[PDB]
């Protein structure tokens, strides 16, 4: 909860002034419904035409007074919301540079999108429009009251008659309803995946039909039958509550309430047209602050999102390619081990390949060889030198990787190949292009070497992988953590590919992540992963003769 | 919005003519209920307010009857609620399988998903919660304004031509708010464009030790922009303001003009200050409006998505190996041509083997083949028939398909079988299975067949969904039998399942596979090497392995493929 007010701590006097120039806009609104009342008392009386001209005046320059001051608080208003979210966005990008690159491959979150885009948008509306909107909706109701309550109190009273009646309602039906209240969120989010699951096995449906429609189909009528049976008992309470607050009730209310003491003589029939004025449209003024309430939840609920973005734990820096990894255990969730007790040492030259079932955690002892996280328990050493202690520079000068889903960086493709080392000549990527077996399909390219790469572009998944290992290859790391999937990512140009990496694991410490098991025959080592632990370790001959999880696998294949 | 006359049911069309009628007769009474304060008023402020018994007497007759038809058309408007969103719900369940797969664009899939989601609440309560307050509200203001022509013909024509001012307003209030709303996302969106691209490449940025550089020079984008960045949104200023700004200004106009008549004489004192309270509820429903003007554009976008989904585009309507042909075939998604006179012929019973470079239309073929999509222009042909022209029963029963995806439903493994043949005897469905290699599965299933494949229920990999999506395939008696193929090589199974399907299947029907590995196609009798939607080689296999082909090239790449290990050569 502390959260959400952290981020907008700074803004804490400017939205205080503005809360306070809101409402004194709304204050200034409601004037000329006083300026009628008092024109009411002037007319009554008889006066000089000056008396009227007069209050023309005031009116005039309360409502121009309003619109300026309005006018004049929302520029100011956006100026700071601007001053604030230019902060706030330059304060994201740093974050950005330094969580740790297993932060991006998240899921169960939000995407960076919704969490950098729509949420400051979040931000500046519940600056701009929000906080102000519901400080005039509170303003007014409480204007109202009190300057009714003013005018004569035996007439302001019978107006919590309606108004308490339509709270009681309210209770009663929230209390009624806290079970099915509580249940619907769960429908709607289960009905809105039952309808992505039927809108995508739509082709299923087209040929083979079935009982594919009516399994949605009942879904639906649960959900509307769901609805119906929870709304349905309510039209009763719903209806007279309804009825209860318009205007027309307040009206029969105050002139029931107003006539008897006017025409008795305990009331002056002039202060009775402030109820009229300003007190018959009071239920919907009262309705209002809800609204505004929920739009200042909606902005704090993205506040409470980037401040969880902003305390993110960021990577520390503490303090002839082996990599030697110590005791190493890691937990992405707290209490869920993933990683439990691993111990190996990457021997230079040697490729290292690494093989488990599906799930086994074999992709992430490489993540955290390449650092994508920190190792909780342990220490993973890469030249005998804590990869804690290792500047991102110097870290990934010596582990370079090359894991599935390879980004390209907007740029010309010489500056793609040429990202780690941009001074080298366009001779030497080319060189490295034709290592990496994708010199063919540049030059086809109209541009040739300096097409812009970037989101979209002409290159398939094979070829920009392929240009993402020749700029792997320009790299020159010693050691290498290797994703054996890019292998058969596009089986169309898999020969290319499988060329590609040859050429990139000529003498360098590799850690192949392997999925399938005969490319992985010729590996000077081979680690057996099972529940995050190894299991068996050697040779494909020796693990083989030792009949054990590793024979399984084999035969399995 | 006139979609609304379409969604509501045939049965509940007396239902609407009772709700209309009912409320007009609501907004006249709350109109005789605000121009009965005329004469109220005038007695209550006179020197005999005595007189005054006999209007409240008739104004509280006014509001029972009120609040009388309220109710009755609250209750008709829940009923009326709640049958729409049977109806739309029901209609769009079922018009979607009939809907041309062209039409699933992945914004339009968005739509329809919006439409079917989160639609449940908003059409339950549409009618109650915005129609019957936003009808009473702009139709209050011009009951008032012509039951005021008796009352002062000045009075009431300047207050019925305020009518539309005041409407003018409102709208112009909508647009110049929804423009400033679209201008603030739209700089958003531009200023936060760069970091989005700073977010994406991050592990390319930090990898190639470039992340001090990109960050320094998106950070410096930022401020240069953020610099220029202070002069927009000159149009939010009136966004709102402009139309309280202008209700008041008719406030004060009206107020003004009954103060010059009495001082002109046409009105007295007390009839003065009733007018005044009488044009202060004229203007009060045009709050209602502008406070209701936010549900209304959310409820105008979800009936604008109804709308597309409901005028989707429809199909039109019309057990020896079909002999499929194509003649001349053209098919574009959109403007991107993937199939360019595209023609050939298959034999019937003999398992042809498209294969090619990807994107190439591949999928495509088989899709217009199976009659998913339509050719755009030419002809698709089963034994000299146009697959347009099948009927739909006909359509189903005639061709049979293994998708790149499994496309599996939450379920046991077993009804997930059965939706090929639902009334197949249980020996096809063991014949199925064990052609499919599922049996092998239910060795590692602990319940067997019955067991569920929902991801809440088992979560399956890749071979075992595509084994039990063969499965599927082989239990239906489709003439046709299309293996669009997915094949993982962490399961052989499933390249074994696959070859005993287009081999051990006994059923005599015309196969088609689009194949990566040659694992499948050693058995094909013909072959298609599409590239670029176009046919570049066509024959057996020896045939065009002795031609030293394109696909002889293919041939070699795939099997020097196989045999790749790392750190030898
Ligand atoms: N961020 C995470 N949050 C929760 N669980 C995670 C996370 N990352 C990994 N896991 C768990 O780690 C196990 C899989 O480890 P991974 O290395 O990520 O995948 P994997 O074992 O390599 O799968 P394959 O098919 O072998 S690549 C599963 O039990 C996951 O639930
Ligand atoms: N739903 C779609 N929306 C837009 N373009 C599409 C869609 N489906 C396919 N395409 C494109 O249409 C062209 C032909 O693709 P396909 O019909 O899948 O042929 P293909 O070679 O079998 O594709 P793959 O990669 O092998 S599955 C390609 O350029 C695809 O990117």
């Amino acid at each position: 909860a502390e959260a959400g007010s952290r981020l907008l701590a700074p803004l804490k006097k400017p939205l205080i002034v503005s809360g306070v120039l809101q409402a004194l806009i709304t204050l200034i609104e409601l004037a000329p419904f006083v300026l009628l009342v008092e024109l009411a008392r002037l007319l009554l009386g008889g006066a000089e035409a000056e008396r009227l001209w007069t209050l023309g005046l005031t009116a005039v320059s309360l409502i121009g007074l309003g619109a300026v001051l309005a006018a004049a608080m929302t520029l100011w208003l956006h100026r700071v919301d601007a001053r604030f979210a230019h902060e706030l966005r330059g304060r994201l990008l740093t974050k950005l540079s330094r969580l740790p690159l297993g932060w991006f491959t998240r899921r169960g979150s939000a995407s960076t999108k919704q969490l950098v885009q729509d949420d400051t948008l979040a931000l500046h509306y519940l600056i701009t429009h929000a906080i102000p909107d519901a400080v005039a909706a509170v303003v007014a109701p409480v204007a109202v009251l009190v300057y009714l309550f003013v005018a004569d109190w035996r007439v302001a009273l019978v107006l919590f008659i309606p108004v308490l009646v339509y709270l009681v309602l309210m209770s009663v039906m929230t209390i009624q309803s806290g079970s099915k209240i509580a249940q619907a969120p769960r429908w709607a989010e289960r009905m809105g995946g039952e309808a992505g699951a039927f809108l995508e096995g739509q082709p299923v449906i087209r040929i083979f039909g079935g009982a594919a429609a009516s399994r949605f189909r009942r879904r639906l009528d649960d959900y509307i039958d769901f609805l119906v049976s929870w709304q349905r008992p309510f039209v009763g309470k719903k209806t007279l509550m309804d009825l209860v607050t318009r205007p027309a009730t307040f009206l029969w209310i105050i002139l029931v309430a107003g006539v008897p003491l006017v025409v008795t003589g305990r009331m002056d029939p002039v202060n009775l047209l402030p109820f009229l004025l300003l007190g018959t449209t009071f239920g919907a003024r009262l309705l209002g602050i809800g609204y505004g309430l929920s739009g200042i939840q909606t902005g704090m609920l993205a506040a409470r999102r980037i401040q969880t973005v902003l305390d993110e734990p960021e990577l520390v820096v503490r303090d002839p390619g082996t990599v030697e990894l110590d005791r190493v255990s890691f937990e992405y969730r707290p209490g869920v081990p993933v990683i439990r007790d691993v111990t190996l040492t990457l021997r230079p030259g040697t490729v290292t390949a690494l093989v488990g079932p599906s799930g086994s955690g074999k992709s992430t002892l490489a993540a955290l060889v390449a650092r994508f996280h920190d190792v909780t328990q342990g220490a993973i050493r890469v030249d005998g030198r804590d990869i804690r202690t290792l500047t991102a520079d110097e870290l990934y000068r010596r582990v370079g990787f090359v894991l599935q889903d390879a980004q390209l960086v907007h740029g010309s493709v010489a500056e793609n190949i040429a990202l780690a080392e941009p001074d080298a000549g366009l001779e030497r990527i080319r060189t490295a292009a034709r290592d990496a077996q994708i010199h063919d399909r540049i030059t086809r390219m109209p541009d040739g070497y300096d097409s812009v790469l970037g989101a979209g572009s002409a290159l398939s998944g094979g070829e920009r992988q392929r240009v993402t290992i020749a700029r792997a290859i320009l790299a020159d790391t010693p050691v290498l953590v290797l994703d054996e999937a890019t292998a058969f990512a596009d089986p169309e140009s898999e020969y290319l590919v499988q060329q590609a990496i040859n050429r990139l694991t000529r003498d360098r410490t590799v850690l192949v992540i392997a999925h399938r098991l005969h490319t992985i025959t010729h590996a000077d080592q081979i680690v057996v992963l099972d529940d995050g632990r190894i299991v068996e370790v050697g040779t494909h001959d020796e693990l083989l003769a030792a009949g054990g999880r590793y024979r399984g696998l084999w035969d399995s294949g | 919005i006139r979609t609304l006359l379409r969604l509501v049911p045939a049965e509940k069309r007396g239902a609407v003519a009772g709700y209309a009628v009912l409320t007009l007769l609501s907004v006249l009474l709350r109109a005789v209920g605000a121009v009965l304060l005329i004469p109220l008023l005038a007695a209550l402020f006179s020197d005999t307010p005595s007189d005054a018994w006999l209007w409240l007497g008739w104004l509280t007759a006014v509001t029972l009857a009120g609040w009388v038809t309220d109710t009755n058309t609250a209750r008709l408007g829940f009923d009326l609620g709640f049958a729409v969103l049977s109806r739309t719900q029901h209609d769009m369940a079922d018009r979607l399988p009939n809907v041309a797969m062209s039409w699933f664009t992945p914004d339009n899939t968005a739509t329809a998903r919006q439409a079917i989601a989160a639609t449940g609440p908003e059409l339950a309560g549409l009618v109650v919660n915005l129609l019957t307050p936003l009808i009473g509200a702009a139709l209050l203001p011009a009951a008032i304004g012509v039951a005021l022509l008796f009352v002062s013909v000045p009075l009431g024509l300047a207050a019925l031509a305020g009518v539309a001012v005041l409407f003018g307003a409102l709208a112009l209030s909508g647009r110049l708010s929804r423009a400033a709303d679209k201008v603030a996302g739209e700089t958003n969106s531009a200023f936060t464009e760069r970091i989005i691209e700073f977010a994406r490449t991050q592990q390319a940025l930090r990898a190639a030790r470039r992340v001090e550089p990109a960050r320094s020079q998106v950070g410096s984008a930022l401020a240069a922009q953020h610099g220029a960045g202070l002069r927009l949104l000159t149009m939010q200023i009136p966004g709102q303001v402009l139309f309280s700004l202008a209700g008041q200004v008719a406030l004060i106009g009206f107020a003004g003009m009954a103060v010059w008549l009495t001082v002109r004489g046409q009105l007295g004192v007390p009839e003065a200050i009733a007018l005044i309270v009488v044009l202060v509820r004229y203007l009060e429903p045009f709050a209602a409006i502008a406070d209701l003007a936010p549900a209304l554009e959310t409820t105008r976008a979800t009936l604008n998505r109804i709308q597309a989904v409901l005028d989707a585009p429809t199909l039109p309507a019309g057990g020896a190996a079909p002999s499929i042909e194509f003649d001349d075939v053209r098919f574009s998604y959109g403007d991107e041509v993937v199939l360019d006179g595209v023609s050939f012929t298959l034999r019937p019973g003999n398992t042809t083997a498209i294969v090619g470079p990807s994107g190439s239309g591949k999928t495509t073929i088989l899709s217009l083949i199976a009659g998913l999509q339509q050719p755009a222009s030419g002809r698709v042909l089963l034994d000299g028939v146009d697959v347009t022209t099948l009927d739909p029963e006909a359509r189903r029963a005639a061709v049979s398909v293994v998708f790149q995806h499994p496309y599996l439903f939450d379920g046991t493994l077993r009804d997930n079988v059965l939706v090929g043949d639902p009334e197949a005897d249980p020996d096809d469905v063991t014949a199925a299975m064990r052609l499919a290699r599922v049996d092998e599965l239910l060795d590692r299933l602990p319940d067997g067949d019955a067991t569920v494949v929902g991801e809440g229920g088992t979560a399956l990999s890749g071979g075992e969904r595509q084994r039990v999506s063969i499965a599927r395939a082989l239990l239906k008696p489709a003439p046709v039998l299309l293996v669009d193929e997915a094949t993982s090589a962490l399961d052989n199974a499933n390249e074994a399942a696959v070859v005993d399907a287009l081999t051990a299947d006994p059923r005599p029907r015309t196969r088609v596979i689009v194949a990566h590995r040659l694992a499948s196609i050693r058995h094909a009798d013909r072959v298609l090497f599409v590239e670029a939607g176009r046919v570049v080689e066509d024959g057996a296999i020896d045939e065009l392995l002795a031609a030293g082909g394109r696909f002889a090239q293919f041939w070699a790449q795939q099997q020097a493929a196989s045999e790749w290990a790392i750190g030898s050569t």
